[PDB]
Order: C-alpha cells, then structure tokens, then sequence
C-alpha cells in the first residue's frame, strides 16, 4: 500500500515517477522544481 | 477526493526530492 513514498525522501524523481507510478491504483505524480504555481 | 494519480513532486538543484509525495 505505498501512499506515501516517505522511504523516497532525499531520493531522485527517477525512482519517484517510476515506482510512484503506480503504487496505488496507478497514482502518478507531478515532476516540477519546485517555482511558484502557475502565476 | 479519490485516487487522483498526482502528486506535487517538487525538485531541488540536482533532482532531490526534498518534498515526499502522497497521493492520498
């Protein structure tokens, strides 16, 4: 039941979209540096 | 909400993921 990727702190994006794609039913995440959000 | 399949993954310099992503 991974819901957290805790265990992906100090990690990379790589591992992060790759495991954290799916996961749960398929949950993706949003790769952005950081910046404001969207004006 | 649901299981949106989305997470605010913020990056540092390198590519650190200094923020731990959810989704829940």
């Amino acid at each position: 039941m991974k819901t957290e990727w805790p265990e992906l702190v100090g990690k990379s994006v790589e591992e992060a979209k790759k495991v954290i794609l799916q996961d749960k039913p398929e949950a993706q995440i949003i790769v952005l540096p950081v910046g404001t959000i969207v004006t | 909400e649901y299981r949106i399949d989305r997470v605010r993954l913020f990056v540092d310099k390198l590519d650190n993921i200094a923020q731990v992503p959810r989704v829940g």
